[PDB]
RNA sequence: UUGACCUCAAAUCAGGUAGGACUACGCGCUGAACUUAAGCAUAUCAAUAAGCGCAGGAAAAGAAAAUAACCAUGAUUCCCUCAGUAACGGCGAGUGAAGCGGGAAAAGCUCAAAUUUGAAAUCUGGCAACAUUUCUUUUGUUGUCCGAGUUGUAAUUUCAA
RNA sequence: UUGGAUAUGCCAUAUAAAGCGCUUUCGAAGAGUCGAGUUGUUUGGGAAUGCAGCUCUAAAUGGGUGGUAAAUUUCAUCUAA
């Protein structure tokens, strides 16, 4: 396969190399500072009357038409998840 | 209406096209300008060359990846590996192509070849007359206005030559090999699915 | 700051330390951003949120952010009052980092 | 610094303090008149990244403009053709209301250059936005070479020609597949020229 | 020391 | 009238050659030449060739 | 009672600026019908004519939230080619791009997000000097007062880091 | 009348400013915006190509795009407002 056209590692076989990071491709990790300032940010503002929703839906273990709730509210079911986790965080350390 | 032998009309020409008509009769209006505006560049920024130097690539498609043809600029990793700073690349007109990468060494050593050729056929003028100073000629009496083209082409792999034929080469089936690595990659994604649903099954 | 500027350039011309001619200042931290800077490190040991910023925003955050650092804060009248502190006419916040002494 | 905690607190619009502070700011912005000048910007943040500065010749007005759709000004809704233009009421607008906003502010201050603008607030009826403004005629800004290039005069009236940031949106100005057709009258004016060359 | 003031000082000296 | 007439006649360039070639060759053949028109009667030589 | 600040006014206040015309080309908005479909309503005409706003000597676009699936390419624009193609269509009449490739031309960068904090280091204006000139018509530098500015002007950094 | 050199004189406080070198390090990156649904309009863009209205509205290795809808998992690529 490696050199053949065909196959599953297809393609000419060359001295690979290791290609140095790009600094555009460090966006997205979560800075000190960042996270900092947006939990500073929560404490000061609170949550959307939607997160307070699936928070108490969540309390109650309906999980289930919690995440459809967070699905039609954010619009996907992948932003729905991730604001599961991220409320399921913020109540096991309200109860903690 | 259609009753004649031939192929079946198919003229775009329900807009008004002969509002947008295009004629070519300043052609050679348009070739002496690109010549009089060169020949203008050559002579305002003499002695250096008119053309910059520019790396040799590969094109993107394995119709054309076979040929080396110009880029845009060396990369930064390039231009790190003959020795030349980046912002200095750019004073002595060599282009710096931030976004390109060399994901092989065939590659980079193909670009870094060709700078330290241009670097050693290069005359650096001094800032000030007389006091030359690291990277800077010390006799400069000689420049003349060259072509990179003349100095330093780009030139396509040779083909290989002759070679001998071994044994390993003789019992090898080129199509069994070809049909069986297709049917590989086809059942790649099936033969892990099957792999994976018996592993948890066990 | 014009005279002792002055000061210190004869001082220099005359052949002398600049660190020596001027003592080290002692003076209220001003400024929005600064001061947010001083107590997310921990400099501001006072702090001092005008109540009528406008808009309101800018500090809001301000106690919060005074009381997970532990910098004693007050919410003190009139901006313009701080102003005058700090020469201006008005004023976000005023820090207090460092006193002498006689006033610690 | 202050920008980050203020960037923040405005990605959590539905906070109880945000919704107060949206409550009491739309009242009284709705008190003063459709475009009146604001003395200072309402989020500096925001201003600061789009490219306000606090100095002379930088200026920021608030404008309101209604919500809603277009129909179309034809009289008492009679159109006439084929049905396929004969819709009047389910019409909309190719430009945002931030783009009528800048327009209409800067014929307002005809002698200054819209920078850009931002979204501030909303109701039912009126949204509400602050536009800010450059002063070519000013000398802080005239000698500032951050700035220059905007008192140029190929600059007048980027907001009536779309060369804004929301104008560039609204146009489908952008790199790739999905932004093929524009511009669109340089593109179809290519696409539709008939080039017949001399020795064809 | 400030540096920024040093090259003030030296401004103003000049 | 329409200026995207076609003015110009596109020509292979080997007929042109072609056609160059026939020319010369004519141009050496004292007959043609005085069909041509020319008043060579008296020239001493056909191809006329000159020192440098 | 004086003041401070915020907000809002007034002046034939000091100094400026906007309008209108031209509109072949340029950026938008708005927007048809004749016509083709041998009728006709979707379609087409056509993202056209008319209407409206706004620029320049070009404008726009432009240093990738870009292609690709390669041995990978590398801002934009234009030309040839892709290509009357993929696709769209009462899948009817009709319509219809893009990647690569070749060329013309090539040039890159600037902010917001950082404590100058051992010193707002920044800027407009008045006044007084000097100076300079496509120019007694232009353009400034220096000094000094008032002011703007800490709700942030400089330096510093821009992801290629 | 201009242009770029030169040939010089003078003012230039380089205490400074900058490029490169390796860092067990940290590394701030644009919000009624992306995105989703829907309605008009557009495109060659076809279970939506762009744009606009309205409703809902994130995020932090996150978010775009990889031209057949959806869920999950990888891989490239780019770094928007």
């Amino acid at each position: 396969a490696p050199g053949l056209v065909v196959g599953l590692n297809k393609g000419k076989t060359l001295t690979k190399r290791q290609l140095p990071e790009r600094p555009s491709r460090r966006k997205g990790h979560l800075s000190k500072r960042t996270a900092f300032v947006r939990s500073i940010v929560r404490e000061v503002a609170g949550f959307a009357p939607y997160e307070r929703r699936v928070m108490e839906l969540i309390r109650n273990s309906q999980d289930k038409r919690a995440r459809k709730l967070a699905k039609k509210r954010l619009g996907t079911l992948k932003r729905a998840k991730g604001k599961i986790e991220e409320l399921t965080s913020v109540i096991q350390s309200s109860r903690l | 209406a259609i009753h004649v032998k031939g192929q079946l009309p198919n003229a775009h020409f329900h807009k008004d096209w002969q509002r947008y008509v295009k004629t070519w009769f300043n052609q050679p209006g348009r070739k002496l300008r690109r010549r009089q505006a060169r020949q203008t560049k050559a002579a305002k920024i003499a002695p250096r060359p008119v053309e910059a130097i520019r790396p040799a690539v590969k094109p993107p498609t394995i119709r054309y990846n076979m040929k080396v043809r110009a880029g845009r600029g060396f990369t930064l990793e390039e231009l790190k590996a003959a020795g030349v700073s980046r912002r200095v690349a750019s004073t002595i007109g060599i282009p710096v192509d931030h976004r390109r990468r060399n994901r092989s060494e065939e590659s980079l050593q193909r670009n870094v070849e060709r700078i330290k050729v241009y670097l050693a056929h290069l005359i650096v003028f001094p800032r000030k007359a007389g006091q030359p100073k690291k990277g800077d000629a010390t006799d400069v009496s000689g420049a003349e206005q060259t072509d990179v083209a003349a100095v330093l082409p780009i030139t396509q792999e040779a083909v290989e030559e002759a070679k001998p034929i071994t044994e390993e080469a003789k019992n090898f089936n080129a199509f069994s090999t070809l049909s069986n690595e297709r049917a590989y990659a086809r059942y790649a994604g099936a033969r892990a699915a099957f792999q994976k649903k018996r592993a948890e099954e066990a | 700051k014009k005279q002792r500027l002055v000061a210190e350039a004869e001082a220099v011309a005359n052949g002398k330390s600049a660190q020596d001619v001027s003592k080290k200042p002692y003076n209220v931290k001003y400024g929005l951003n600064h001061v947010v800077a001083l107590i997310e490190a921990k400099k501001a040991k006072l702090v001092l949120i005008a109540s009528d910023v406008d808009p309101i925003e800018l500090v809001v955050f301000l106690p919060a952010l005074c009381k997970k650092m532990g910098v004693p804060y007050a919410i003190v009248k009139n901006k313009a009052r701080l102003g005058t502190v700090i020469h201006q006419k008005t004023a976000a916040v005023l820090a207090v980092t460092e006193v002498r002494e006689e006033d610690k | 610094g202050a920008y980050k905690y203020l960037e923040e607190l405005a990605k959590k619009k539905q906070s109880d303090v945000n919704l107060f502070l949206s409550r009491v700011r739309a009242w009284e912005y709705r008190q003063m008149n459709v475009i009146h000048r604001a003395s200072r910007p309402s989020r500096p943040d925001k201003a600061r990244r789009l490219g306000y500065k606090a100095k002379q010749g930088y200026v920021i007005y608030r404008i309101r403009v209604r919500r809603g759709g277009r129909k179309r000004p034809v009289p008492k809704g009679q159109t006439y053709g084929k049905p396929v233009h004969q819709g009047v009421n389910h019409l909309k607008y190719q430009r945002s209301a931030r783009c009528t906003a800048e327009e209409r502010v800067g014929r307002y201050c005809s002698n200054l250059r819209v920078l850009n603008s931002y979204w501030v607030n909303q109701d039912a009826t009126y949204k509400f936005f602050e536009v800010i403004l450059v002063d070519p005629s000013h000398k802080a800004i005239r000698r500032d070479p951050r700035i220059n290039w905007i008192v140029n005069p190929v600059h007048k009236h980027r907001e009536s020609r779309g060369l804004t940031s929301i104008g560039k949106k609204s146009r489908g100005i952008g790199k790739g597949h999905r932004f093929n057709n524009s511009p669109q009258h340089a593109t179809w004016l290519r696409h539709n020229t008939l080039s017949l060359r001399r020795y064809r | 020391p400030s540096k920024h003031e040093q090259k003030r000082i030296l401004q103003l000296a000049y | 009238t329409k200026t995207w007439r076609k003015w110009h006649v596109k020509v292979n360039q080997n007929e042109k050659r072609y056609a160059i070639a026939s020319a010369v060759a004519a141009s050496g053949v004292p007959s043609l030449l005085l069909a041509r028109g020319h008043r060579i009667e008296e020239i001493p030589e056909v191809p006329l060739v000159v020192d440098d």
